[PDB]
RNA sequence: GAGGCAGCCUGGUGACAGAGCCUCUGUCUC
């Protein structure tokens, strides 16, 4: 183990990847939310390019 | 300087009319002698105003030239634009 | 550093010493009240409740300020604070036990600010002394500030959710300053330009227009509902233009009550042809496009933006220098609020309706086009063949791209001249290009007939591909298609390439207006 | 916050006059009402009613602010006839106006009901 | 913690180009579509220059022509068109 | 206050003289120590002096009474072991 | 105009091109405070302290620093009590 | 959300013709027709239906907080 | 190209461009090239028929998706440098034998023009109908209109959210905006607009509301306000604890309410809460025995508390979380807009009976003046009003496509015309206050409008000896700090330029930081002053015996003993 | 003690002073705070 | 000098709406006649909400709004209840207010549309008019979640609050040709022609009447439900007759101290 | 990726987020 590399949300490394609109309503999550975003410490982060 | 050889214009400039009209208003509301008959009025701006225009505020200004010297006018001795 | 804390801006001296944050002072939106006079400001009822003026307790008044310190600061009407001799000062917002509420002479009671009392209102960037002025207070519900118009014109405001900060003078002393120096009908001629800074505006001034046709005839309760609104009427019901079949009172016979004293003036209104002055009829107007006042009294001619605008010598200007602030206060404060409550009975309105022309217009601009297009191409066609000749001095390209500025110059004042002179006298455009309220000749031309030319740097849009404008055109294509004409009206709606083309001249008036915007204070600073 | 309390359009507060009566010194038999708590529907129809009347020279009314609730009606009327006669008796006309039009409703439902 | 780091503070290097990874804008639902397509380009603002603020040709297609923000940031920020794919890159081989 | 309220009519630039310094300083020794606290409490000749103004929101200076805002802070020096240039 | 005037006579009272930049100003006989605001705030107190300057407090922006009537408008005279005319 | 109860402009009760709309453009009447067999003359009206979105399907999917 | 359209060797995202005059081809496999579909042309045909679109019909079910179409070769990406070397059609119009031949040799066609456009611009209507500089008041605007977020928002604790509750989809809608999502969660409401000049309260940029409707619920919204808190163990011998305080063990106990808050320290969801009342009861050991950390519901607020959860951090600490709701019921100073940079206030609210009404009963929910558009051109805005004035009646949802050549002015007023309403939209209007018919016939019909983020209760503020700094002793910066205002360099040209020299020294001096200092006769600097022992000192003179009092600024005060720190003497003579 | 409602399996749980949080029978680690019972007012406008 | 002597004819008349004509009165009475019937008609609705559970994915006061929106019956007791500023009782009581209850809970594994049916009155002269026309859409509740709640409704009107406003519209126009020319069409012949013209197909406007003034005002009332669509405009006259005697008492009262 | 001044400075206000033990960043408003 040599470290933590935070995910992109619905990246295919994503738990929220290939499920469908039924799975992720019962994770609360928003099955329109279109992802592409970071978690660090909880606040939503976007690698603008 | 006396009351002669005055080369400063005998108008009450509007600063003058401010200033005077200020000091004197506070002057009343520090309960100085009103030297005019009021009547009904209570508000010392207003009292002052009504002092100036029939020319009965107790002050002298003081007009300083660029050269430091100073001419005195009492406002009684200056005329008022408005 | 110590010299970190010195060095410039937010250092001591420009930052806490030329400059500093201040009590008393409060901030809001600022939104409109054509109820309010030019010297007034309607202040929310909480912050007239949040912030006091010190007032000196006297036999003339401690009557008046045992009641609001009695009431204290639950109240509106109230009072913060008790100040004593010794600079003590008693808080009222804990219940303080009645030794506390004596009152003696010389005591200073924070009372609130009420109804009359005087201020600063100011509007940053702070261009010039017009944009602090002093008003006087009107409490209101709700949470904005409310000016009237007319004095939205020196601050620069609009209503798209602007905020202006409020100062309180706090001293009989500062007070009296701001009453004989700053207050806006003292402000209403601004030493720049000796011209009046404040004029009638945006719905006033396209009612002021139409309210001053002839066509104007008022029935005797419309009358009596204007004359209901003017504050300096005497109460004398004038005797109508048109007595018989019916009563009719006409539009310049209630203005002529607007107007004060005996001023007399002499105007043009926009629309005043250039031969009238000197064939017949140089007097009894056709059009009434020419305005006398005599006597106090408007006896013929439209008013507008010409006669009470901001331009010198107009009819509020000679208010002015004739009558003074005392009177030239009433003045704009009665146009506004008969005029505006007039416009209830006229309306005005723009809609589609007023952005179409006939199809006989349509035709007449399609075929102004399609010539000035083929003269181009024969412009083309010359350079091409070798056969155009330069202009002295100028390059040879230079005077390719001049002609063909040329003819595309002609075509957008040829169409737009011919889209204005297809506007009925209905027409809602027209109303306010000829009230000069807003809106102008171009815009006409723009909205009915063609967009026109877009510039980049003042050229022809540039060849940002290798020879060509976009991938869709051939290379080497210097038509007006190709290099940015917008030959379609925004009624007729853009094509794709115009659409990006009109977006690339847009960008940079947005361009420059960041810049322009990062400079306001740059040179006044170093000038004073 | 600053929100006035909707009631407080049309309730009065304690010591508010529904009517003032002030004598317009500008010019003869003339007369300000001011009426509290009221808006342009019991302005407009007293002034309409006034203007009915001939011996009523001039009628107006405004609402001096829009946010504030009241009314102001201005009344002259010629000589030998006080404009507070012409306003209480433009209210009693239109007392009758209205108690004449609605029996001539009630008449008209009954003969759309029962035919 | 190095990765963490400058996603957690948009400082882009070890404690540095500043203002990668704000926060994803949560006011409305277009408001988030358009931050996660958001492109900046990092010449200084202070600069009164207008050359890289001026709409060029070649954004036709690519980069939306009608949004950009007011102020200082005016044309150096901009916004992908709704087809526009950035590519992601192949070896050569 | 007993003393005459007075408008400032000039100001006057110039140095501080090293021995007006040892003069006007109320650190009678200079500053000797880098800490701020002895058993928690202030230190004399330490970067806390009491006597060098006012230090807890409700406290005293030994200088004067010193009422935290009415007192305007007193001055004090170190002496440098070795004169060095003023940049 | 005479905006226009009072603009081009200051910038040429003392006989030569008063730019106003920073050492365009600071070649003015204005007095280190005033001076101090504008540009380069301490190294102007530097050479203020260095040789002996003074400001004679007759300035605008010297008064106000020092929270004092500004020699301008309302504040450029004097008033005294007419002690005799209290008579009347 | 939810079915406004009265249109915004009119007060119109609109809160009981939403269900019933659906139903109507289940049997495959137009939005024209369905808004004319419920009685919805004005536009002002016609416009609260037609443009409704029932967002409280979406949130009818999470489950609540106390089971 | 051959292998990159089958997708042999070549990946389909390999750009290739030969410079024909150069005598160079370059490839380039580099990422972060930016490039974009296109439909390829061959011999002046599309080489997209008719099955492609059959197909495509079939996706619901079938497996025939885009990759199938770029597989076939049928769209190409291009980059921004091989389209030097294209040539686009706009649309296969300009494919068709014409008479006059502009180019014979098309390479490519745009897919659908519009689709340059963004998101943001692309939730705009008609914007081939307006100035450009409005087209990107819009896309600005549009990221601050409220509408519904997200779907999972009650989980969600986010510091600031703002959520409708009643919004619509627009009934006038550019096809782009079906894949934003817009109809699922959409940020507005059609509203009926009269384009008139009423009371004059719209001038300016100014609008008239309806309050009928805003009493309906017309605008209205939600606003969540998160408070996360978080316990600690500091040291061997420091903690904090959520807990109920009490004045008998907290030093920082204020007089306000403590009794909302549960025995656990927190209040529960449902209370009712208002601005300086303790929302989390939190404590911390004092070397009174405990100092109190208690947070406060931000001022000026009042709600209630929506939700209350309660967790361990990334280190095991009890960490908490408070969410409280309030409901903004739209004011007068609200901003709205319109889809088309019409941003704009609302100047006042009048009831149903005094809104303009026309034959029909019909009043309008908002009120703009007809000046906003002269100057601006916002000619969409207008083609909006009368699009969805014939949507609202034919029950139909408007396509306001740019580039569209099938729709006009002209087409959308003949089918207005059908309905009962003159065809240029115009309507007659009654004065509501008296009734009259209004000479001018109002411009009225349906539009979208939107509700910002600015809202004039967040904004309004005031001052009046508040909270002061340590340092310069001025008032505190900032609306969230009870901060004043400052009055700026100028402010104070003003000031000067107005002769206003008493009121430039209150608001510059006695009205921000007064204060006095003791100063030595005989050299400029400070003298020692024991005002209670009545004694004075010059340590420097000794001097014990003519010292003046000397009022400054306190930020002048402290410029001095800054400039000593210099060893600079700024000698003050008072004489 | 309070009672609080897990986030994962929506069942309650007793709960008190400096007992750490965690969820009887599922393990999860967040907590909501129920519902107040004391009484409210809404006007319906 | 006196008053005018109005008639009145009906045209229609339904339980949803009347349509009538008033002749021969003024245009400012007209129009205050339709201004009482906006905004002076009394009714009843709900004002006052206690919540004592709500698990719904709508907050408590959005369903109080909405509670508030919901028509109730209201054509008998309106005049027989206090405004609850007139009755000497501390809080409510059955002189001032009618008390309502909702319990719901979603049992069920399928949505339960809570409505207007649900809301259960202690009276039942009070009911929603939905029930006195499917029911009103409360909320919609998933299984598991839960509203009940304790409601009173008082009298009102839509001065306060447009849930106090009876109508549902109120059509009002004179002059349907235009031979006032109290609006003045740039081209008249665009224009279609009101229901109630009286012109040929050709013929565009009813040519100028000088000596005219509004004499025929048509109104159309439709009621929203709480009152019959007729008794709104006797309860209109009623109470505008009321409103000028209560002036013409405190003039009285004036004039008897200004003399 | 631009000036200018003797390394620093790039026009006034404003409002919020994020990061750190008050300072810094970003976005936004007129
Ligand atoms: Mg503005
Ligand atoms: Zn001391
Ligand atoms: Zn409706
Ligand atoms: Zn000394
Ligand atoms: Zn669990």
């Amino acid at each position: 183990f040599i470290g933590k590399i935070p995910i992109m949300l619905r990246s295919t490394y994503c738990l929220l990847n290939g499920l469908t609109d039924r799975d992720l309503c019962e994770l609360n999550e928003c099955p329109l939310d279109p992802g592409g975003y970071f978690i660090i410490n909880g606040s939503e982060k976007v690698l603008i390019a | 300087q006396a009351n002669q050889k005055r080369i400063t214009t005998p108008y009450m400039t509007k600063y003058e009319r401010a200033r005077v009209l200020g000091t004197r208003a506070l002057q009343i509301a520090m309960c100085a002698p009103v030297m005019v008959e009021l009547e009904g009025e209570t508000d010392p701006l207003l009292i002052a105003m009504k002092e100036l225009k029939a020319r009965k505020i107790p002050i002298i200004i003081r007009r300083y030239l660029p050269d430091g010297s100073y001419e005195d006018w009492g406002v009684d001795e200056l005329i008022i634009s408005d | 550093s110590l010299k970190q804390r010195l060095k410039g801006k937010e250092g001591r001296v420009r930052g806490n010493l030329m400059g500093k944050r201040v009590d008393f002072s409060a901030r809001t939106v600022i939104t409109p009240d054509p109820n309010l006079s030019i010297d007034q400001v309607g202040v929310p009822r909480s912050i007239a409740a949040n912030m006091t003026f010190a007032e000196i307790v006297t036999p003339f008044n401690i009557d008046r300020l045992q009641e609001l310190v009695r009431r204290g600061n639950s109240q509106y009407p109230g009072a913060k604070y008790i100040i004593r001799d010794n600079g003590d000062r008693i808080d009222l917002r804990f219940h303080p036990k009645p030794s506390d509420l004596h009152l003696q002479t010389g005591y200073k009671v924070e009372r609130h600010m009420c109804d009359g009392d005087i201020v600063i209102f100011n509007r940053q960037p702070t261009l010039h002394k017009m944009s602090m002025m002093g008003h006087r207070v009107r409490i209101l519900p709700w949470s904005t500030f409310r000016l009237n118009l007319s004095v939205t014109t020196p601050y620069n405001a609009d209503f798209d959710g602007d905020e202006m900060n409020l100062h309180l003078p706090q001293s009989l002393e500062t007070r009296a300053e701001i009453q004989e120096l700053a207050m806006v009908p003292r402000m209403i001629v601004t030493p720049q330009s000796n011209r009046p800074v404040m004029g009638i505006v945006q719905d006033t001034l396209t009612a002021v227009r139409k309210f001053t046709k002839r066509d104007v005839f008022l029935e005797r309760g419309e009358v009596m509902n204007l004359l209901m609104f003017l504050s300096t009427w005497d109460g004398k019901v004038p005797q109508p233009a048109i007595l018989k079949p019916r009563p009719l009172w006409t539009g310049k016979q209630i203005f002529s009550l607007i107007i004060p004293g005996h001023i007399n003036c002499i105007r043009t209104h926009s629309t005043h042809p250039d031969d009238e002055d000197s064939g017949p009829y140089k007097h009894i107007s056709p059009g009434d496009t020419k305005v006398v006042v005599e006597n106090g009294e408007l006896i013929m001619g439209i008013l507008c933006k010409k006669s009470l605008g901001t331009s010198a010598g107009s009819l509020v200007h000679i208010s002015y220098l004739e009558m003074g602030h005392d009177i030239t206060r009433l003045f704009y404060s009665n146009i506004q609020t008969v005029i505006n409550n007039w416009l209830l009975i006229e309306g005005h309105t723009i809609g589609i309706g007023d952005s179409i022309a006939d199809s006989k217009t349509y035709q007449d601009i399609q075929n102004t086009i399609k010539k000035a297009k083929q003269d181009v191409i024969e412009v083309i066609e010359k350079a091409h063949n070798n056969e155009l000749e330069p202009t002295p001095g100028n390059t040879l390209r230079q005077t390719f791209e001049n002609q063909v500025n040329r003819i595309l110059n002609d075509a957008r004042d040829k169409t737009g001249s011919s889209a204005q002179k297809s506007l009925s006298e209905y027409n809602n455009f027209k109303s306010m290009v000829v009230s000069g309220a807003k809106g102008s000749k171009i815009n006409i031309s723009q909205v009915i007939a063609v967009v026109g030319q877009q510039n980049v740097e003042g050229k022809r849009i540039p060849f940002g591909f290798k020879h060509r404008t976009l991938p869709h055109f051939i290379k080497d294509d210097y038509g007006p298609e190709s290099r940015g004409f917008v030959e379609n009206s925004y009624l007729a709606g853009l094509t794709p390439t115009e659409f990006f083309f009109h977006a690339m001249g847009g960008r940079e008036g947005l361009i420059d207006t960041a810049v322009k915007t990062a400079e306001t204070g740059y040179i006044q600073r170093r000038l004073i | 916050m600053n929100a006035p309390p909707a009631f407080e359009s049309f309730l009065l507060f304690e010591g508010e006059k529904k009517i003032t009566i002030n004598k317009d010194t500008k010019v003869p038999n003339a007369c300000l009402f001011t009426i509290n708590k009221e808006d342009h529907t019991l302005g407009n129809i007293i002034k309409s009613q006034l203007l009915k009347d001939p011996q009523v020279l001039f009628a107006g009314y405004k609402v001096p602010h829009p946010l504030e609730h009241k009314i102001i009606i201005r009344v002259q009327t010629t000589p030998d006839y006080s404009p507070q006669e012409a306003f209480t008796n433009a209210i009693t006309d239109l007392i009758s106006e209205l108690s004449l039009l609605e029996e001539r409703f009630r008449v008209a439902i009954k003969d759309k009901q029962e035919g | 913690d190095g990765l963490k780091y400058s996603l957690a503070t948009g400082n882009w290097g070890d404690q540095a180009r500043a203002g990668v990874s704000q926060v994803l804008n949560r006011l409305t639902f277009a408001s988030t579509l358009s931050h996660l397509r958001r492109l900046n380009s990092p010449i200084g603002r202070d600069g009164k220059l207008a050359k890289p603020r001026q709409l060029h040709n070649t954004l036709w297609g690519m980069v939306c022509p009608a949004e950009t923000p007011e102020g200082h940031a005016v044309g150096l920020v901009k916004n992908l068109a709704l087809m526009a794919y950035i590519s992601v890159g192949s070896q050569p081989s | 206050s007993a003393c005459p309220l007075r408008t400032i009519k000039r100001v006057q630039f110039g140095v501080l003289s090293p021995d007006e310094l040892k003069r006007m300083s109320v650190t009678e020794g200079g500053i000797k120590y880098p800490e701020t606290t002895e058993g928690g409490r202030p230190k004399l000749g330490g970067l806390m002096d009491p006597r060098q103004g006012v230090i807890e929101r409700t406290g005293r200076c030994q200088t004067c009474a010193g009422n935290m805002t009415e007192c305007p802070g007193h001055f004090g020096h170190i002496e440098l072991a070795k004169p060095v240039f003023h940049v | 105009y005479r905006h226009l005037a009072l603009l081009c006579d200051t910038m040429t009272c003392r006989g030569h091109l008063m730019a106003i930049t920073r050492h365009g100003v600071n070649r003015q006989d204005t007095g280190p405070l005033m001076k101090c605001s504008f540009e380069e705030t301490v190294d102007v107190l530097m050479e203020a302290a260095a040789h002996g300057e003074s400001d004679p407090m007759k300035g605008v922006s010297e008064n106000i620093m020092l929270g004092q009537l500004a020699p301008a408008g309302t504040g450029c005279f004097d008033l005294l009590l007419d002690a005799e005319k209290c008579k009347y | 959300m939810i079915i406004p109860v009265r249109c915004f402009t009119c007060g119109k009760i609109v809160g009981n013709k939403w269900e019933a709309y659906l139903g109507l453009l289940q049997a495959e009447y137009t939005e024209g027709d369905a808004l004319d067999a419920l009685g919805l003359k004005r536009y002002c009206c016609r416009r609260m239906l037609l443009a409704h979105v029932d967002l409280i399907e979406k949130l009818l999917n999470y489950a609540p907080l106390e089971k | 190209r051959k292998l990159r359209r089958q997708m042999d060797i070549i990946v389909s995202e390999v750009s290739m461009i030969r410079d024909i005059r150069e005598r160079e081809i370059r490839i380039y496999t580099d990422a972060g090239r930016i490039c974009r579909p296109l439909l390829i042309v061959e011999k002046q045909k599309l080489l997209l028929k008719k099955r492609h679109i059959d197909q495509l019909k079939e996706r619901e079910y079938n497996n025939y998706s885009w990759q199938d179409l770029v597989a076939s070769g049928v769209v190409e990406y291009i980059d921004t440098l091989e389209e030097e070397t294209v040539m686009l059609a706009m649309t296969p119009d300009d494919l068709q034998e014409k008479e006059v031949a502009y180019c014979s040799t098309y390479t490519h066609c745009e897919i659908h023009p519009s689709m340059i456009l963004g998101v943001c611009a692309s939730i705009i209507p008609f914007p081939d109908h307006n100035q450009s500089p409005r087209n990107t008041y819009q896309s600005a605007m549009g990221k601050q209109a409220m509408g519904v977020y997200i779907t999972n928002f009650h989980v969600r604790m986010d510091t600031l959210a703002h959520v409708l509750y009643y919004p619509q989809k627009p009934l006038v809608t550019t096809r782009s905006m079906e894949y934003l999502r817009f109809r699922e969660l959409p940020a507005g409401i059609n509203s009926i607009v009269a384009i008139a000049s009423y009371t004059g309260y719209n001038q300016e940029d100014s609008v008239i509301m309806n309050r009928s409707a805003v009493d309906r619920g017309f605008f209205r919204s939600v606003f969540y306000r998160s408070y996360k808190e978080q316990e600690s163990k500091k040291g061997f011998d420091q903690e904090e604890v959520f807990e109920k305080p009490t004045r008998e063990t907290c030093q920082g106990m204020r007089h306000a309410i403590y009794d909302k808050l549960d025995d656990d320290g927190l209040i529960a969801p449902g209370v009712r809460v208002s601005g300086d009342d303790v929302i989390i009861g939190k404590t911390v050991t004092l070397p009174y025995t405990k100092r109190d950390c208690s947070t406060f519901l931000r001022t000026s607020e009042t709600g209630i508390v929506d939700q209350v959860m309660v967790t361990l951090n990334q280190e095991g600490y009890k960490f908490c979380k408070i969410r409280v709701r309030s409901v903004r019921i739209p004011q007068i100073g609200d901003k709205f807009a319109s889809r088309h940079g019409q941003k704009g206030t609302c100047g006042i609210q009048y009831r149903q009976e005094d809104m303009p009404f026309t034959c029909e009963g019909i009043t309008p929910d908002i009120i703009i003046n007809p000046h906003a558009i002269p100057s601006r051109m916002t000619i969409g805005h207008l083609i909006e009003c009368l699009q969805g004035k014939v949507s609202a009646n034919k029950g139909e949802i408007g396509d306001a496509t740019p580039f569209n050549d099938a729709v006009n002015v002209q087409k959308i007023s003949n089918l207005l015309s059908d309905y009962g309403y003159h065809l240029r939209g115009n309507e007659v209007l009654y004065n509501g206050f008296t009734g009259r018919k209004i000479t001018s016939q109002i411009f009225i019909g349906p539009t979208y409008y939107q509700r910002l983020k600015h809202m004039v209760d967040d904004k309004i503020h005031s001052r009046a000896r508040g909270p002061i700094q340590i340092l310069n002793r001025q008032p505190m910066e900032g609306r969230s700090r009870d901060g004043g205002l400052r009055f700026g360099e100028m402010e104070r040209d003003c000031q000067i330029a107005h002769g206003a020299a008493q009121f430039l020294r209150e608001r510059l001096f006695e009205a921000s930081d007064p204060y006095q200092v003791h100063v030595c006769n005989l050299c400029g600097i400070m003298a020692i002053a024991n005002t209670r022992t009545h004694t004075y000192e010059c340590r420097g003179c000794r001097n014990k015996t003519q010292i003046s009092l000397v009022r400054m600024p306190y930020a002048c005060k402290l410029l001095f003993q800054e400039l000593m720190s210099m060893s600079i003497a700024p000698r003050m003579m008072s004489v | 003690p309070m009672i609080y409602i897990c986030g994962e399996c929506h069942t309650e749980n007793e709960i008190k002073s400096r007992d750490p949080i965690r969820c009887r029978e599922c393990g999860y680690r967040i907590m909501y705070k129920k519902r107040t019972k004391r009484l409210v007012v809404f006007d319906a406008r | 000098p006196y008053a005018n002597q109005p008639t009145v004819r009906i045209t229609e008349l339904t339980d949803e709406n009347v349509k009538f004509i008033i002749e021969n009165t003024d245009l400012a009475v007209a129009n205050s006649i339709r201004r009482v019937f906006i905004a002076e008609v009394p009714i009843i609705a709900i004002d006052w909400v206690q919540i004592d559970a709500n698990s719904s994915v709508l907050h408590d006061e959005f369903i109080a709004h909405r509670l508030g929106l919901i028509p109730l019956t209201s054509d008998d007791i309106v005049d027989k209840l206090q405004y609850s500023r007139d009755c000497t009782c501390e809080e409510f009581c059955p002189e001032c207010s009618v008390e309502f209850t909702l319990d719901v809970r979603c049992n069920e594994d399928q949505t339960r549309h809570v409505t207007s049916r649900d809301l259960i009155s202690n009276s039942p002269r009070v009911i929603p008019v939905t029930s006195r026309q499917d029911d009103i859409l409360i909320v919609k509740l998933r299984k598991g979640q839960e509203l009940r709640l304790r409601a009173y409704a008082k009298k009102g009107f839509g001065k306060e609050h447009a849930k106090w406003n009876p109508t549902a519209g109120v059509a009002f126009e004179y002059d349907p040709d235009n031979a006032l020319r109290h609006t003045v069409y740039p081209k008249p012949e665009e224009w279609p022609k009101s229901e109630y013209s009286e012109l040929d197909e050709d013929e565009s406007q009813a040519p100028y009447d000088p000596n005219g003034k509004p004499e025929r005002f048509y109104y159309n009332v439709e009621s929203c439900g709480s009152l019959r669509p007729e008794t709104i405009v006797l309860s209109a006259l009623s109470g505008l007759k009321k409103k000028l005697s209560d002036l013409q008492t405190q003039l009285s009262h004036e004039i008897q101290s200004d003399v």
